[PDB]
DNA sequence: GTTGTACATA
DNA sequence: TATGTACAAC
């Protein structure tokens, strides 16, 4: 309050919000950005001009919290800030650029918050030799700070490889947040690898800013970089190996994943299938050239307790070696209690990470700022949607009311069987019935999602229709994938969590979702990714669709209205669908009965 | 529509050669006078054919739509006799 | 609908309402007109709350604003009337005082040109000004008197033809009501004719009010669907420039666009200096042909 | 936008 | 020092406006509008494109230059797929243009351009032109290529001979052969070749071509031409137009034939005479009398009133805010100094002296 | 609705009064204002001449484009009985009233008009420090009083029992409490104009034994008294008046003589856009409005977050709709002000997503909307959620010893329209409250 | 086919 | 801490 600032009348309705005690300046309809001086968010008008030069520096310095279609929200924290200093920025420049677009002056309190933010970056860097890590520093002082600090046991020093996660952490708080940098053009020691793109390759524009935030430099930048699910996290990687020029190693959290690596690995660059090895339960050989390139999984790396004599070798291999790149694919599942060894165990220079949604329940997100390194680029989904590189959604939230017969179950019985109750409802049935016939009648490839493996079994088998879960072979789901991409007889399929994410199915135009997990707001993205990435994307009028069958008046609206807290951040609606018309004309439906209804309710609560 | 069409086939016509004459009686050259008489006598054959014209409409119609005829082809045939009265003034200064 | 400017365009002068008085057999008709405009500038202000007047005044030896006053009190009117209407009365008539004696002051003073040309141009000048101050309309109404035989009009041509458009621009009508034996004034008539205005003509001073409140009263707003009491029918015709007689059929020089309704004497033009090539005038000069 | 509609069931 | 630097540089732009001499321009001009639809009209420079925001401008341009010159001609030609294409005949019907413009908005443009066989058709189009009237073709180059089939500097000599005038405007950058094309056909001017550098310097560019061109003191074409000046006449009855044979209530009759017209100004269809009102000419006596500029009044000497002579508007009390015209000496307010130059075209204070 | 509003009201009143009211020149000048812009030309041409001109000659006045108006000019004029139809010798003469004509001829040209505008004192006072403050402060604390904001000063029992005999400012003595009505959020969203009007054909209607003459003698003479200066005091009725006007802010006296503010100009006629928010589809709200009640009018169904100078951001939750539905406030009347407030971006998109479906079919799949439908849908379903159980006052009938009976008194309840539920087989039905006593009556006949 | 272990959520 | 589910190995 730097004034006398009368109070105006309604000002109580404000409380301690108020940020009028400040004036405008007089350039106000150029400047496209508001500043909360107090809770540091940001307001960035979308239609004025200045606001594509701000839409990428905001995202540098602060993380998005809701970008609707006109009015972008942002906001300044620390683990925001320490990303854009660790890719190089000075507290002047974010001064003059966030002043230079700010429609009000710059509060003290945010300039205070940004300044004691500031890092000496550069000075303490991580080295790798010979499977040995050394704390490398650029002058002698440092020593003074780090062989005297009390976590700690031109100049370097040894520390113990399963330790590095300690020092790293404690470098963020020390004031020295560590980089790790590549100079893989000076680096003759590893064995160089001769891969390149290949002509017909052609890197969209989205793909080349988030590969120069990350060698914008020269050096091999460790980071995160976001991206909407289809918008081509995979050439990104490629493209990340194919310049480094050595040995690269990649996980993902599955194997069905890890196979679309290497075939599309063979695709868009030149390298050999001789230089290629995949490590997974079904096949363990290794490449016995000089450099090559290992694709495998996070549970075939992260075991420690028993491993088969034919994996322990693997292991062993994968270990001794000191690998020049390890691509982490889904990273918001590296900093689980046990994944997180993935980093300490294989070496490698530099780490990337690639995952459409960098959110999770738990608050060990952060905990990727000393793992892997810090968020480098992040890209609009709506940007990317009206360009045409990522299908068009119509998200749609259909309310089937529960039947008198099923609803008095529902209040008597205790949580943990309430789930199956309300998932197996007669009128979802029907719902999902009569959907799947309207878009199978159109021409669409469907994709219907359950975590819950009972009804996953009961919807495929009343509806004769083929479905993956846990215990399903590599072999046969595979199968089952490449049939529903190319067989004309296979038009939908029934997936399950395993399939929840990292699966490329370009086909797929529909999605439909009868059980969902308790409320995991990731899943509801990665579920929505699968047909993102539709071939037919770029044709006048196509729009993709996700449906989300719910129970009326029941516990699932409460974790609905949650689960679809971060697709709505995005900029993506959700409509409420009350009736489906054209539904009652159909001449057969499941459970039409009462007879049928009652048969279900008895087997049903036999299993609860 | 019938008649109409042909009032307008007639007065396309009509004004061409009205054209035609004004060219060829504007041009200053002697040569063109042989031309001027045969775009002279066309004017004449045309004043002819305007009075059919109100003549078969008087005879067809009854006058109910002669009056009308005669008003949308009135301007037209005003101006073909005023350029033959002109080239006869003329011509009576002139050859007379 | 919207508020709507008047700008009104009176050109008082010794020698015109002194010949008007002469030729009838009304004397002090000039006060009749004053009083007449008095009632018919109040009559715009009833119409709306939001409309304002102004009044420009073409007297012998310039023009001078009447209304509104220039920020540089003897009773003409009662005060009994509307204070709005007395605020625009009272101060026209004090204006009209104040220009009168100084017009007797300079009696003797030579004035051979009319000053009408002047006041239209300052006129739309002031409607510009109102229209981007401040969504408002614009009407100019010229009260000129045209018993007074003009010396000589053809230098009003040049201006008040640049009037037309300017006004034609703006969408501003301009009405002209002309009080004199003339019948007709070729340059005033045109100005009505291509400006969307209406013209009027009135032998008799009195009864001006039956006149001005029937024919001159129609408001910007309302133009499209009132049909104007015009009369007469204009020609857009120029008269030539050394026989002054207006002519259908000529010739126009093509630098300096004069009309001329025969060939130039000695093959040049009269205007610009211009020498016409002999062959070219000559091919003008061929009779027509006819077969011997 | 359906709102005022009856009943999904059926 | 930020309000001076506006006035400054006020005065800077009137500097190029203090030096208007009567210059001998040509009112009767025949005018062939060059686009351009190529490949390089897809870029975006040009929010949305080039060859939509053109084409807009083109049509306003269109409406400018026959409100202020009524007794010109225009055509239009594009150059596409290699190839001039002929969109609208010289005709002095403002209508006709924009229907044809309107119907280009809607085909893609595509191909190279070819200015010589744009420029070759236009050769033709003025053919059929009197000697009175001003050829002048208005280029509006979007590439930074030409692909021709024959010679383009025999060409330009051609126009050269053909006493044609071309003005350019390009899009990117400068290009040798339109720089030659208008300073050899311009009598070594070099100042009707002209870049934008964005959206508002093009719509200055285009109305800056509305006004007529200057004409040479050795480029001599004076002559009379014969023109009429027909009577509106007003019938009860439709009769049948001279020019387009249809039923029309109204319409104007010529004083040489008695044919009637629709609308003017337009060559009458019979006996080919001119037909215009004493409007049309007269909204271009201000380009044979220009008005000369007011120069700014010091403030060191006194004044005369305290409110503009024109609009009685208080002058606002550094800078004098007054602007006098020398021929009546009567101060104008700076609002009225724009009104009298560009949309009025006589001085008040002239009229109002006496002489 | 200005004109019409005050229109409509004279055309009720009897014509014997009408012709009372023209009497004062001051009342005809205003009521000559309220004239479509055809009407006063008229006028204006009859005023002048003391003759009768047929129906006939007006009519060729108007062009055939601009015949539709001439209708309801000649319509209004009729019905407010300013012009006499009379016809004689087969022709619909028309001629003017002679006390308008005789009103508007002293108005215009300054006759005798017996100080109905009023008198000046001479002694003017400072408008923008007083007037403008005095009113302006009057007017905000009935603004903020209905809005429901706290707000010190309450306003005086006079406006107070005018807006509680009004549909405006709902209040009971038994809640102890007054709340806004279904009328009274378009009364705030209506214009300065309209939201003094309404007020004062409230308190004309609810005006019983001041003269109703005297009344309008004094509302429509303070539009023609000019603001910023003085006026000596005027009828007794019109005394109380003045002084109940003062507690309204259009007036100004302090402790002789009242002064005119802006608001009593502003009664006559009249005097990006302020107001305009945009609405996403995350249900926040960003208004780019800086002024006390814009804020306060949102507040009744909005979740104010924080303020800036230049645009206030706050965010529609289930909290802020139940509290704007449980005062009485109809969801379509929240749609229409985020309709009639929107931004020009929101237009423009719509404009353009309407666009992009417009040359695709001629039906275009839907109309234009400004803001995006799933807003429209959740506030709607918040509404039903509201009325999910519905509960009858009332009293339930059983026990009939015979079918005729049951269906003789249940159909008797149908036909009245107090049966809310029957059923046949138990031969029991339900009414309302309301028709209880009626149905006893029939019970014993 | 089964047993010992993670990850993701109440 | 309990409970689903998916995964690797024997
Ligand atoms: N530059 C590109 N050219 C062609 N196809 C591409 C390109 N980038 C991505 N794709 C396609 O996008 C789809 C999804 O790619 P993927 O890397 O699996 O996405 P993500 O991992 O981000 O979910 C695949 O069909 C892939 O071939
Ligand atoms: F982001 Be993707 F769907 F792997
Ligand atoms: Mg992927
Ligand atoms: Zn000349
Ligand atoms: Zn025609
Ligand atoms: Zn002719
Ligand atoms: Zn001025
Ligand atoms: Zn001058």
């Amino acid at each position: 309050i730097p004034a006398d600032f009368v109070p105006d009348s309604v000002s109580g309705m404000f409380r301690s919000h108020d940020f009028s005690y400040l004036r405008l300046r007089p350039d106000h309809a150029s400047r496209p950005l508001w500043i909360s001086p107090s809770d540091g968010r940001i307001i960035l008008e979308s239609f004025s001009p200045l606001a594509e030069q701000a839409q990428d520096f905001l995202v540098t310095i602060a993380e998005p919290i809701s970008r609707p279609s006109h009015i972008h929200e942002y906001k300044i924290t620390a683990y925001s800030l320490y990303a854009a200093v660790s890719v190089g920025l000075e507290t002047d420049d974010i001064i003059s650029v966030l002043d230079r677009l700010s429609k009000v002056p710059v509060a003290e309190s945010i300039i205070n918050f940004i300044k004691g933010a500031t890092i000496s970056y550069g000075k303490v860097k991580l080295v790798i030799k010979h499977n040995r890590y050394f704390v490398e520093t650029t002058q002698a002082d440092i020593l003074q700070m780090l062989l005297n600090d009390s976590v700690i046991g031109v100049h370097s020093f040894e520390i113990a490889n399963e330790s590095v996660e300690v020092v790293k952490k404690r470098c963020q708080e020390i004031d020295y947040p560590v980089l790790e940098e590549y100079d893989f053009r000076n680096d003759h020691r590893n064995p160089d690898l001769d891969i390149d793109l290949k002509p017909s390759t052609q890197i969209r524009p989205y793909q080349e800013k988030s590969l120069s935030k990350m060698f914008g430099n020269g050096r091999a930048r460790s980071g995160i970089i976001v991206l909407p699910c289809g918008a081509g996290k995979t050439l990104v990687g490629i493209t990340a190996a194919c310049t480094i020029k050595k040995s690269v190693i990649v996980l993902c959290t599955s194997s069905v994943s890890v196979m679309q690596w290497r075939q599309q690995f063979l695709q868009w660059c030149t390298l050999q299938p001789e230089n290629c090895a995949v490590f997974t339960s079904d096949n363990k050989e290794m490449f016995q050239t000089e450099s090559g390139l290992v694709v495998s999984t996070y549970s075939m790396v992260a075991n420690t307790r028993n491993r088969s004599h034919d994996s322990q070798k693997v292991m062993d291999f994968l270990t001794g070696r000191e690998w020049g790149f390890i691509i982490l694919d889904e990273v918001h599942v590296v900093p689980a209690a046990m994944f997180r060894r993935v980093v300490s165990t294989i070496a490698a220079h530099a780490k990337l990470g690639l995952t459409a949604t960098l959110v999770r329940e738990d608050d060990k997100i952060g905990d990727l700022n000393f793992l892997i390194g810090p968020k480098l680029y992040e890209a609009n989904w709506m940007e990317l949607s009206q360009k045409g590189h990522i299908a068009n959604v119509q998200c749609a939230e259909v309310w089937c009311p529960m039947t008198a017969e099923f609803y008095q179950e529902y209040l008597r019985e205790t949580a943990r069987k309430r789930m199956l109750l309300y998932i197996m409802n007669p009128t979802k049935f029907q719902a999902c019935q009569f959907l799947i016939q309207y878009h199978e009648r159109r021409g669409d490839k469907i994709i219907v999602f359950s975590d819950n493996v009972y009804a996953l079994q009961e919807y495929a088998l009343k509806m004769g229709k083929p479905f993956i879960y846990g215990s399903t072979p590599q072999q046969e789901r595979m199968n089952i994938l490449q049939n529903f991409q190319y067989n004309d007889q296979i038009n939908t399929i029934f997936l399950s969590k395993v399939g929840d994410t990292s699966i490329d199915l370009p086909e797929a135009t529909c999605l439909i979702q009868i059980s969902s997990h308790y409320g995991s707001r990731r899943q509801e993205a990665q579920r929505l990714g699968r047909i993102l990435r539709a071939k037919r994307r770029n044709d006048e009028g196509f729009n993709a669709f996700f449906y989300s069958l719910v129970s009326k008046d029941t516990q699932e609206m409460y974790y609905s209205t949650k689960r679809q807290a971060f697709l709505v951040d995005q900029g993506y609606a959700f409509k409420v669908i009350t009736h489906l018309h054209g539904m009652e004309n159909i001449p057969n439906l499941a459970y039409a009965s009462p007879r049928e209804r009652r048969e279900l309710l008895q087997e049903v609560l036999l299993k609860n | 529509i019938d008649l109409l069409e042909s009032c307008r086939m007639l007065h396309t016509t009509c004004c061409e050669f009205l054209k035609h004459f004004y060219i060829h009686f504007q041009s200053g050259e002697q040569k063109q006078a042989s031309t001027v008489k045969k775009l002279y006598n066309h004017l004449k054959d045309c004043i002819e054919k305007l009075n059919e014209l109100f003549q078969d409409v008087l005879n067809g119609d009854g006058e109910s739509m002669s009056n009308t005829c005669t008003a949308y082809l009135k301007p037209v045939l005003n101006s073909i006799t005023l350029a033959t009265h002109k080239y006869d003034e003329y011509f009576n200064e002139y050859n007379n | 609908e919207s508020p709507s400017l008047l700008t009104v365009i009176i050109e008082i002068a010794p020698k015109l309402w002194t010949t008007f008085d002469e030729e009838g057999n009304e004397k002090g008709s000039i006060i009749k007109v004053l009083e007449a405009l008095i009632v018919f500038l109040n009559a715009h202000l009833a119409f709306n709350s939001a409309n304002k007047v102004a009044v420009i005044a073409a007297y012998s030896q310039g023009i001078k604003y009447l209304y509104p006053e220039s920020t540089s009190d003897l009773k003409i009117i009662n005060s009994d009337m509307y204070r709005r209407f007395r605020n625009v009365d009272e101060t026209l008539v004090e204006e009209i005082y104040k220009l009168f004696e100084l017009e007797k002051k300079q009696i003797e003073q030579n004035s051979q040109r009319s000053t009408l040309a002047g006041a239209m141009s300052a006129g739309l000048t002031y409607v510009n000004r109102i229209s981007k101050e401040s969504s408002l309309k614009s009407r100019l109404l010229v009260l000129t008197c045209g018993s007074g035989s003009s010396k000589d009009e053809i230098f009003q041509y040049i201006p008040i033809m640049n009037c037309i458009f300017s006004a034609t621009k703006m969408k501003c009508p301009i009405d002209v009501v002309k009080i004199g034996g003339s019948k007709e004034s070729t340059f005033l008539q045109q100005t009505t004719d291509a400006t969307n205005g209406v013209y009027l003509h009135v032998e008799s001073t009195e009864g001006l009010i039956q006149y001005l409140a029937t024919a001159m009263f129609i408001d910007p707003s309302l133009r499209p669907i009132i049909v104007k009491p015009n009369h007469g029918s204009v020609d857009f015709r120029t008269s030539c420039y050394l026989t002054g007689r207006v002519v259908a059929v000529g010739f126009i020089c093509s630098v300096c666009l004069c009309v001329l309704s025969i060939i130039p004497p000695g093959n040049k033009c009269p205007a610009c200096d211009s020498q016409f090539d002999e062959h070219v005038i000559a091919k003008l000069k061929r009779k027509p042909v006819v077969p011997r | 936008s359906t709102i005022g509609k009856t009943a999904l069931g059926r | 020092a930020s309000l001076v630097a506006s006035i400054v540089e006020a005065r800077k732009k009137r500097t190029a406006k203090k030096n208007i001499t009567p210059y001998q321009r040509g009112i009767i001009r025949s005018l062939i509008l060059t686009l351009d639809c190529s490949e390089a009209m897809l870029e975006k420079d040009l929010r949305p494109n080039r060859h939509a925001m053109i084409i807009q401008y083109a049509i306003d341009f269109v409406h400018e230059f026959f409100d202020q010159n009524p007794i010109s001609q225009m055509g239009i030609i594009i150059m596409r797929n290699g190839l001039a294409q002929l969109v609208s005949q010289v005709s002095g019907n403002p209508q006709d243009h924009i229907d044809a413009l309107k119907s280009i908005r809607k085909q893609e443009p595509k191909g190279n351009p070819s200015l010589q066989n744009a420029l070759e058709m236009a050769r033709g189009l003025l053919l059929p032109v009197p000697a009175h009237c001003t050829r002048e073709v208005l280029i509006v180059f979007g590439s930074l290529s030409t692909t021709d089939p024959g010679d383009i500097h025999q060409t330009i000599d051609s126009l050269v001979s053909e006493k044609i005038r071309v003005k350019v405007l390009g899009l990117s950058a400068q290009v040798a052969i339109c720089k030659e094309l208008c300073k050899a056909t311009n009598y070594g001017d070099e100042s009707f070749y002209k870049i934008l550098l964005d959206e508002t310097h093009l719509k200055e560019l285009f109305n800056e071509a509305v006004t007529p061109l200057p004409v040479n003191k050795i480029n001599k074409g004076f002559t009379l031409v014969k023109m009429g000046f027909p009577t509106r006449i007003f019938e009860d009855t439709p009769t049948f137009c001279s020019c387009h044979s249809k039923l029309v209530y109204g319409g104007y009759f010529c004083p040489n034939c008695h044919s009637k017209v629709c609308s003017l100004p337009t060559v009458c269809p019979c006996c080919d005479l001119m037909l215009i009102l004493s409007t049309h000419l007269a909204r271009s006596y201000h380009h044979l009398m220009p008005l000369k500029t007011f120069a700014e009044v010091p403030t060191t000497e006194k004044f005369r009133s305290e409110d503009c002579f024109s609009c009685q508007s208080r002058f606002p009390i550094l800078t004098s805010s007054r602007y006098r015209c020398e021929d009546c000496k009567q101060e104008f307010c700076v609002d009225c100094d724009v009104f009298i130059h560009e949309i009025l075209h006589n001085c008040p204070g002239c009229e109002s002296k006496p002489v | 609705s200005l004109k019409h509003s005050v229109t409509q009201y004279l055309e009720e009143i009897p014509q014997q009064v009408q012709n009372r009211l023209y009497t004062s020149p001051a009342t005809c000048l205003a009521i000559y204002r309220i004239l479509p812009p055809l009407a006063k030309f008229f006028i204006m041409a009859m005023v002048f001449n003391e003759n009768e001109v047929p129906l006939l000659d007006l009519d060729k006045w108007v062009n055939s484009n601009g015949k539709l108006q001439f209708q309801n000019a000649i319509k209004s004029m009729k019905s407010l009985h300013l012009l006499i139809p009379n016809k004689s010798s087969g022709t619909l003469m028309i001629n003017l009233n002679p006390t308008f004509k005789i009103s508007l001829r002293n108005a215009l040209t300054g006759g005798e008009v017996q100080n109905s505008f009023g008198v000046v004192v001479e002694e003017n006072v400072v408008s923008l420090d007083l007037l403008d403050e005095y009113s302006a402060n009057k007017w905000e604390t009935i603004l903020h009083f209905m809005v429901g904001t706290p707000l010190a000063k309450i306003p005086s029992e006079k406006v107070l029992n005018l807006l509680k005999h009004s549909k405006l400012m709902e209040e009971v003595n038994s809640t102890g409490e007054f709340k806004i009505t279904n009328e009274g959020f378009q009364f705030l969203l209506q214009e300065i104009n309209s939201q003094l009007w309404t007020l004062l054909l409230q308190y004309l209607k609810m005006i019983e034994t001041m003269d109703l003459v005297d009344v309008l003698h004094f509302i429509f003479m303070l539009g023609a008294l000019e603001v910023g200066k003085a006026y000596k005091i005027l009828s007794e009725t019109q005394r109380i008046m003045l002084q109940d006007m003062r507690d309204y802010g259009l007036v100004f006296q302090k402790h002789s003589i009242f002064y005119p503010t802006k608001l009593a100009l502003m009664l006559t006629s009249d005097t990006i856009p302020d107001g305009s928010l945009i609405v996403e589809t995350n249900f926040k709200i960003y208004s780019y409005s800086n002024s006390p009640l814009q804020i306060a009018v949102l507040s009744l169904f909005v979740h104010l977050k924080a303020r800036f100078v230049n645009m206030v951001l706050g965010q529609i939750t289930r909290e802020s709709i139940r509290r704007a539905l449980t005062n009485g406030i109809t969801a379509d009347q929240i749609i229409a002000y985020l309709e009639t407030h929107a931004h020009p971006q929101m237009r423009r998109l719509a404009e353009e997503k309407l666009e992009k479906k417009l040359e695709l079919d001629p039906n275009c799949k839907e109309p234009l909307q400004v803001l995006p439908p799933t807003v429209v849908d959740q506030i709607r379903l918040w509404q039903l959620e509201l009325d999910r159980v519905i509960t009858y006052e009332g009293s339930l009938y059983s026990d009939f010893e015979t079918s005729q009976e049951y269906n003789l008194l249940s159909k008797y309840a149908q036909d009245i329209g107090v049966l809310l539920w029957k059923d046949d087989k138990k031969k029991k039905f339900f009414i309302s409250k309301e028709g209880n006593s009626q149905v006893l009556d029939f019970a014993k006949r």
